[PDB]
């Protein structure tokens, strides 16, 4: 483990840096909207459902 | 008149036919035996179109609409005021078309040019021909042509068309109309790029061809350059006329149902034909 | 047969060209891509450098934003699977709102939010680049051609999703973002609007669309037919002419009567394309705001016979 | 030595900073699934 | 709005296609005066200014201001050929063929015509020579492709002119402009590489014969090739489509 | 933590605060939408049927 | 806060300026495009209803 | 000292012409939205 | 065996970084997405049925 | 060191400001997000 | 507001001028078209209606 | 010596620490899959 | 068998260790789809029946 | 003397590391089969 840092020598950290962000968000929003895509854990559904908000 | 360069440009030769009997100009139109021939057949179309007005009765040129033979007549000639006229005219209009096509071919040779522009024009006949000629031929009816009138010839379009349901599923059409778009765009950026070196900025001097790859690389990452950008547009123009022929030739003669169901091959695949869900299970 | 200058029969390479520096901030070009030998054969063979600036991460991201909401709306509808999705790809569609929505931003995300959102995506993407094409030919001190030629193109996807969904009241006009169901959308539209031949601005637009193969074609087969006398080398011709800019006007003058110029065909060149989507946009917004049958419409102007 | 030009002091004084940042994102994103199973658990 | 017309059947839609042709006819006229910078006026065949100029007026002059301190060209302006044309009348009147007084390949008239451009070479955005031979190209080789150099050139008269000994290339545009050819008496010349036809074991020139190579243009200078020089060269060899010897 | 300020020795300010800023509108616009598209959550429809406004 | 003013160092004011006025047109007509395809906040519409102008 | 070329001396003065700037936008638009909330509340 | 340390005198290191990278997380997001469209193995839909989730 | 140029002066100052613009930012956030939860729970 | 004037130190009056003018156009035709739209607002159809001039 | 121009220190250095991160990976995925088993046995 | 080691003077290691490294992988990839497609194959069919995980 | 530059003692070094990772990759395939097998004979 502790020898990874030699990994900024192979790879430059800018373009790293924009890779991972750009990876990062995505997976983070494609999670959230198969969860909202999902009846069972749409956090807004069930809240509305929860306190009565819709019909 | 000539142009204040064009005087030494002018010399005898490079006909293919006719020797000097018709190396000559007409103002700046230069004749040869080719040029007597598509002026005949010109002017003959010209004035039988304006006939077959006399016989249908319009003088609206909008209106004005020669038909082609019933399908009765099949490959027959037909009496003129119901089809024969629209024969002739066909025959006038190739001959127009290809002689036109040979006179540029002289006038290659006799400015030292390449070919490009007689041979590009061909394919622009062969598909006028493969609608008047080789599909109503294989058809079996001169009827399947369609007619010369500026908004009639639109209704055989759309009639043609929706014989085959929603024509855009037409797979060659599919690949014509990607040509053409991409054509018109690939037009436009060069109009523009060429131009905007040219005519840079006020007071800043003409950019060069460097500027030119330059700006398209900064835009797009890619430059195909000045002679790439000339062979793009040509062969972009030149398959979009190509695959139309395609879709049209393949069209009533080796598919005859609706476009749209021919798609279904793929959906069909057996690998996953049976697969619950999606759009097509 | 004698060679065609279609493709190059040598490829050479040198020391990779970084482009000129003008006033572009040469920190936000890359460094330069490979070399494709395919590409060679037919146009210049270096990829890249890229320029990156402001407007360009903008644009980027947010074309990355429209392209992934679809993406994952298609991995929705393919219900997860990786084989269905493929089979069913073009028929895939992410849907306006329904009619009964209007232009109210109430539709729930199945029935066209998520479409909202894309187009929002879409929306800053497109204009962001219309910035960027300006902005790129600003620092190299360039004529704005490029981007007043854009905005031509644009007019008419602005029509499409944007101003005639507006005029109309509903975004239910709008185009849905699906390969066949665009295809759908566009017979459908016609259908709807009595036989859009009879439009005589959508007839104009193909008769510029036609005009701009046919102009390139044309300019196409000239260059290459005088390229043996150097004549794609336009600007220097523009400059100094040639015999290859002597030999090209005189083949249309001794053909058809008239001519142009190295510079001037580039004007008939832009106006070409330019008019196929600025006609196109006209005869757009009019259908259904205006002209709901165009074929009675058409008979009505003496261009289709009475019934 | 290195194709970034990055001395090993460099890299390794880079890659502490990064860690840090990568745990406490982890560390967040921990707290945020312990929040979310505790409220509705996906097993 | 549908039906809503001002009078008669003048709907929005027909003020907008009215409006098109009026704004189209505008456009052409611009397109056509702006296409009329160079070449004009127009002349008789005896170089006087013709009767008859059409319809269209001439457009303002405009300026392009040259890269390099190369100067203005201001179009339209005084147009002239600047050099000799060895063409004479075959007819008294107008529209028939102008014959070649001596030999139009030499004369540089017809297809063999030439136009007296700048004898200076074209430049870079940088200010060096567009166009090198590649042994003075400092990185450049050949990428892919047959390499020409060392083949025998063979003439459409299947006679052997000479051999390939190096190519001249674009710099920025990086494509391989001309072949430098070594002759039987050890003088090159260059022919233009749209020109020639690269083979697995020669290069063959359809446009001339064997004994025409002597007759090509030579360049003053061995590193550079000036626009003019271009000219001459191009224009020479493409003559030889029509005027080479059966 | 106290080291992150060495980001900025290799990563150009200009280039991260762009987008940064970038980043931030869309995701605010993405939210408010989604929201938006939301029943229970469209505060303008929520006020509508409070206030016997939706007629 | 108070150094913020750096921030001129940083990017040019003129395309600071463009930005901003562009980003705040554009957000001011969507805003107000909202309401307007909004019936409980459309105020011609509201106002037509207040004072019987219309049908 | 920066990218832009301004002095610091000219960035603040700038900034304290931007900033009466933004705020005379943000209390026009501040009496706005109360002037609409009074009229029409959104909550 | 242990000579294979010798494939990175033969391949650039960032390359196989790279390719490993793409290839690892397209093949993870590749049998998730199986597993997600698998009724037996949607653990969603598993956790929606064993909580009574849904009605 | 490091790719930008600055030094490690310029770039604690531009740290500290940065993150004083991220800390004013995010307590904004938090206020809004805490009066639309005391509005409106979506849990 | 005293400095204000220091925005034509950054910005050429010409291309201002031209974009404000072409803006203000723009702006004032779209109101001027959204309320001859608008059924209570056209004014035209008000005075027909006013002055019975609708037979 | 190599292609890359990577010694044979150089290279078995690399591959160190490489074969590390591959083992550190490994198992993850391996306890991964034995909750997943005792979980849902695809056995 | 001894003297095979000679197909590394003709074959340049590199560019065979990648079409070696994708013909293995695609070739992978085909057998467990084939099996996946074979009811008698399909390890995830087999437990859902071996479980009776579906209904 | 090799189109690629490789030493007829290069060639046998780095074959006979290539046979052991073909052996190893083999070895592993053999233990799958023979589970596998186990599991549910195709014969
Ligand atoms: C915004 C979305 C909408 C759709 C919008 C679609 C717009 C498409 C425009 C395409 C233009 C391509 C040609 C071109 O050269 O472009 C570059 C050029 C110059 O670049 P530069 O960097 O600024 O300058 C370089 C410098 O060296 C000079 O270069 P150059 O010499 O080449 O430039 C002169 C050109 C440019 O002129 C124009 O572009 C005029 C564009 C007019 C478009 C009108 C179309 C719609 C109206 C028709 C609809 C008709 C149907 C309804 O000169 C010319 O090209 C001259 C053309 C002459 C045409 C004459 C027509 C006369 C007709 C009337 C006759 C009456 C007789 C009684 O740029 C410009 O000059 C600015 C162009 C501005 C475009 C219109 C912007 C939107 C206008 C409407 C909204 C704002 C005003 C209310
Ligand atoms: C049954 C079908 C109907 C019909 C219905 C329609 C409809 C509906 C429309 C047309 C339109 C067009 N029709 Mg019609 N049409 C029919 C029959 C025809 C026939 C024929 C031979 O029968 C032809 C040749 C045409 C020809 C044409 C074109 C002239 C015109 C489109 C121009 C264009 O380029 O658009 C394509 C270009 C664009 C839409 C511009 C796009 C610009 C944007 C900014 C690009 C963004 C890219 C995005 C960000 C992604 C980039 C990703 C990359 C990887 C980077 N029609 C029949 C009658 N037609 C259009 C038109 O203008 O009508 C007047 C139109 O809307
Ligand atoms: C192949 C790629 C594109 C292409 C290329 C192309 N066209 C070309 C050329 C090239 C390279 C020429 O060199 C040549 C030319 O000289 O251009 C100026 C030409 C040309 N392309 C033309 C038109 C044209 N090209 C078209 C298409 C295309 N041309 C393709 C898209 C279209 C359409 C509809 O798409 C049209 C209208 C002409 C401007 C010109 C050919 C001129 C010619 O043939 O002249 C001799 C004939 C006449 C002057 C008139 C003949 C009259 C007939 C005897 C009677 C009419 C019969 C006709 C069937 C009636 C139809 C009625 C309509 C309402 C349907
Ligand atoms: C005058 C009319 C013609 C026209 C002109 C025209 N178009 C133009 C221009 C001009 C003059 C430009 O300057 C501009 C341009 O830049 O051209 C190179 C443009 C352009 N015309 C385009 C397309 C286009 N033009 C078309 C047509 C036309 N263009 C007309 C024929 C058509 C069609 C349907 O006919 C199309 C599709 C673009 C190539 C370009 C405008 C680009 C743009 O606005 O892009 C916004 C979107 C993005 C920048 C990115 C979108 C998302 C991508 C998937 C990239 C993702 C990147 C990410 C890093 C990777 C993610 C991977 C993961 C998801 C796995
Ligand atoms: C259709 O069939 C399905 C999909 C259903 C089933 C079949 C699936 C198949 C065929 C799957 C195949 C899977 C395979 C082939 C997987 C292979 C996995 C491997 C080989 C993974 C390797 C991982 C390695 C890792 C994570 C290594 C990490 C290393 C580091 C982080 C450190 C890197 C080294 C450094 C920094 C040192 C630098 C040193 C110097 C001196 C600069
Ligand atoms: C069901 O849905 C699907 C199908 C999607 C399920 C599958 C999901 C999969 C396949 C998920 C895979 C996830 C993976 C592979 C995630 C990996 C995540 C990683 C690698 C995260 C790393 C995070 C690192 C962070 C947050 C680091 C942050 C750093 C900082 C905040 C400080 C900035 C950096 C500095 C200061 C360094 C510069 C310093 C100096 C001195 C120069
Ligand atoms: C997918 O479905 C949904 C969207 C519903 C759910 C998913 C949502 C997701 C994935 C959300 C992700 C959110 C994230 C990752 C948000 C991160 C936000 C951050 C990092 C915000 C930081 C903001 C920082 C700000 C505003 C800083 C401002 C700085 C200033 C005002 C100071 C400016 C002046 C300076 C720097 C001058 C100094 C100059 C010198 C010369 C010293
Ligand atoms: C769908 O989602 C919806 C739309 C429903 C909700 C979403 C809403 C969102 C995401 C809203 C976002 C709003 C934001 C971020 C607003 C930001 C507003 C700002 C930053 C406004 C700033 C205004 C500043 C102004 C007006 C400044 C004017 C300054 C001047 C007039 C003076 C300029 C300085 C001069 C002339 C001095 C020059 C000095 C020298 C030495 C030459
Ligand atoms: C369904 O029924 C169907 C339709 C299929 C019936 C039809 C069947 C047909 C038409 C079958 C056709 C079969 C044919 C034509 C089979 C041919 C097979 C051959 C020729 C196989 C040859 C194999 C050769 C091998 C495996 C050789 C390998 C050699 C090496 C590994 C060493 C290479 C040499 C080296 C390294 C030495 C290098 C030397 C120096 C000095 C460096
Ligand atoms: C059609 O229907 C089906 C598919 C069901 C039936 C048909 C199946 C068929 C036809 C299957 C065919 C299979 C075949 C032909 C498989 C062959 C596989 C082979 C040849 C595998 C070899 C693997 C080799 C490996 C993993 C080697 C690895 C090597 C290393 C790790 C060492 C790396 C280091 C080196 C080489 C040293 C470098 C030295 C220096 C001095 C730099
Ligand atoms: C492999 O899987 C992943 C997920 C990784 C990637 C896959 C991606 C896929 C499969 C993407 C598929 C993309 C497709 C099929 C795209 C198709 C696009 C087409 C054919 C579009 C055609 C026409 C579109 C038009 C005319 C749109 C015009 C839109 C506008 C003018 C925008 C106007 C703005 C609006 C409506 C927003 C208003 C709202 C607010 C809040 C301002
Ligand atoms: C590029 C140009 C494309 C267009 C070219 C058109 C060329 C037309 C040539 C026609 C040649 C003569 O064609 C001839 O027509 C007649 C009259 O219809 C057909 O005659 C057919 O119809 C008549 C009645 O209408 C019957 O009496 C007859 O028994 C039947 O065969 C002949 O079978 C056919 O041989
Ligand atoms: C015949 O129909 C086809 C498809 O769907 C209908 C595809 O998705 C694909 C695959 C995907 C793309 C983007 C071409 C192909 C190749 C195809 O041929
Ligand atoms: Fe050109």
């Amino acid at each position: 483990m502790s020898k990874f840092y030699k990994i900024w020598m192979i790879f430059d950290p800018r373009r790293v840096f924009v890779a991972q962000g750009v990876f990062l968000f995505l997976l983070a929003v494609m999670i959230h909207l198969i969860l909202l895509s999902t009846p069972s854990y749409n956090w807004l559904e069930i809240s509305a459902a929860k306190y009565n908000r819709v019909a | 008149a000539l142009l204040s360069f064009e005087r030494k440009y002018r010399v005898p030769g490079g006909t293919l036919v006719g020797g000097n009997l018709f190396d000559f100009w007409v103002g700046p139109f230069y004749v040869g035996f080719f040029g007597v021939a598509t002026f005949f057949f010109a002017a003959l179309g010209i004035i039988l179109i304006a006939w077959s007005a006399v016989l249908q009765g319009t003088w609206n040129p909008q209106l004005i609409s020669v038909y082609p033979p019933a399908l009765e007549y099949g490959l027959g000639g037909a009496p003129l005021a119901k089809g024969g006229l629209w024969q002739i005219i066909t025959i006038c209009a190739t001959g127009a078309f290809v002689s036109w096509a040979l006179r540029e071919v002289e006038i290659c040779r006799k400015l030292g040019i390449g070919y490009h522009i007689p041979f590009a024009f061909a394919f622009a006949i062969l598909a006028y021909l493969t609608l008047v000629l080789f599909r109503p031929v294989m058809m079996g009816a001169w009827g399947y042509a369609f007619p010369y009138g500026i908004w009639t010839h639109l209704d055989w379009v759309s009639n043609t068309g929706y014989t085959y349901g929603n024509f855009h599923y037409n797979p060659a059409h599919m690949i014509a109309i990607s040509f053409f778009f991409t054509n018109a765009l690939a037009l436009a950026l060069h109009g523009a790029l060429v131009l905007s070196a040219a005519n840079p900025e006020k007071g800043k001097e003409m950019r060069t061809p460097d500027h030119e790859d330059t700006f398209f690389r900064d835009l797009v990452g890619y430059s195909i350059g000045t002679l790439g950008i000339h062979r793009l547009g040509l062969l972009l123009s030149l398959s979009a006329v190509f695959f139309s022929a395609l879709c049209m030739i393949i069209t009533g003669t080796i598919w005859f149902d609706q476009w749209v169901d021919w798609w279904q091959w793929w959906v069909k695949l057996p690998w996953w034909a049976n697969i619950p869900g999606g759009i097509n299970g | 047969a004698e060679y065609q200058n279609i493709f190059s029969q040598v490829q050479v390479r040198g020391p990779a060209d970084l482009g000129m520096t003008e006033d572009v901030n040469l920190a936000n070009r890359s460094g330069v891509g490979p070399f494709s030998t395919l590409l060679g054969w037919f146009g210049n063979a270096q990829l890249g450098p890229i320029y990156l600036g402001s407007l360009g991460v903008l644009s980027l991201f947010s074309g990355l934003m429209w392209f992934f909401t679809i993406g994952i709306w298609f991995w929705y509808q393919a219900g997860w699977n990786p084989a269905v999705f493929l089979r069913d790809l073009f028929f895939f569609s992410l849907e306006p709102p329904a009619p009964e929505y209007g232009l109210s931003f109430a539709a729930p995300l199945k029935e066209g939010g998520l479409w909202l959102i894309a187009s929002f995506f879409m929306f800053v993407a497109v204009w962001s680049w219309w910035g960027r094409t300006y902005l790129r030919a600003q620092a190299l001190g360039m004529g704005k051609h490029t981007a007043w030629a854009f905005l031509s193109a644009i007019w008419l996807w602005m029509v499409l999703g944007f101003i005639r969904p507006i005029l109309m009241g509903s975004w239910s006009e709008a185009v849905p973002y699906g390969i066949f169901s665009h295809l759908d959308w566009t017979n459908n539209f016609s259908l709807v609007h009595g036989n859009l031949f009879y439009n005589p601005f959508h007839g104009l637009s193909i008769a510029f669309l036609y005009g701009s193969a046919l102009l390139f074609a044309m300019h196409g087969a000239t260059i290459l037919a005088v390229s043996r006398f150097g004549g794609e080398r336009e600007l220097e011709q523009i400059a100094d002419r040639g015999t290859a800019a002597e030999r090209a006007a005189l083949f249309w003058r001794w053909t058809m009567g008239f001519n142009a110029t190295m510079e001037g065909i580039h004007r008939w060149a832009i106006w070409m394309a330019v008019l196929v989507t600025l006609t196109g946009g006209i005869g757009i917004l009019l259908s259904g705001t205006v002209v709901d049958n165009w074929y009675v419409w058409g008979q009505n102007h003496g261009m289709a016979p009475l019934n | 030595l290195g194709y970034t030009g990055l001395t090993d002091e460099q890299a390794q004084e880079l890659h502490s900073v990064y860690m840090s940042g990568l745990w406490l994102f982890s560390a967040v994103a921990i707290v945020a699934h312990l929040a979310v199973y505790i409220w509705r658990p996906w097993f | 709005m549908v039906g809503v017309t001002a009078f008669g059947n003048f709907d929005l839609a027909s003020l907008a296609i009215y409006s098109f042709w009026i704004f189209l006819a505008g456009l052409i006229y611009y397109l056509q005066t702006e296409n009329m910078r160079e070449g004009y006026p127009l002349e008789n065949e005896d170089g006087t200014p013709a009767a008859n100029q059409g319809p269209f007026p001439l457009p303002k002059p405009k300026t392009f201001i040259l890269p390099h301190g190369r100067g203005t060209l201001t179009v339209p302006g005084p147009e002239s050929e600047d050099r000799p044309i060895a063409l004479a009348r075959t007819a008294v009147s107008e529209g028939f063929p102008h014959a070649p007084t001596g030999d139009p390949m030499k004369d540089g008239v017809g297809p063999a015509s030439w136009v007296a451009r700048r004898d200076l070479p074209e430049l870079d955005g940088h200010g060096h020579n567009k166009i090198k031979p590649m042994k003075a190209a400092a990185g450049f080789h050949v990428s892919a492709g047959k390499n020409p150099i060392g083949l025998p050139v063979r003439g459409c008269d299947l006679e052997i002119a000479g051999k390939v000994v190096d190519i001249w290339v674009d710099i920025p545009e990086q494509m391989a402009r001309f072949l430098e050819v070594e002759l039987k008496d050890g003088s090159t010349r260059l022919l233009p590489m749209q020109m020639v036809k690269v083979q697995s074991n020669r290069v063959h020139v359809n446009a001339l014969s064997s004994d025409l190579f002597a007759g090509i243009p030579t360049i003053k200078s061995p590193t550079e090739v000036t626009l003019l020089e271009e000219d001459k060269i191009c224009g020479y060899v493409a003559g030889g489509l029509m005027y080479a010897a059966p």
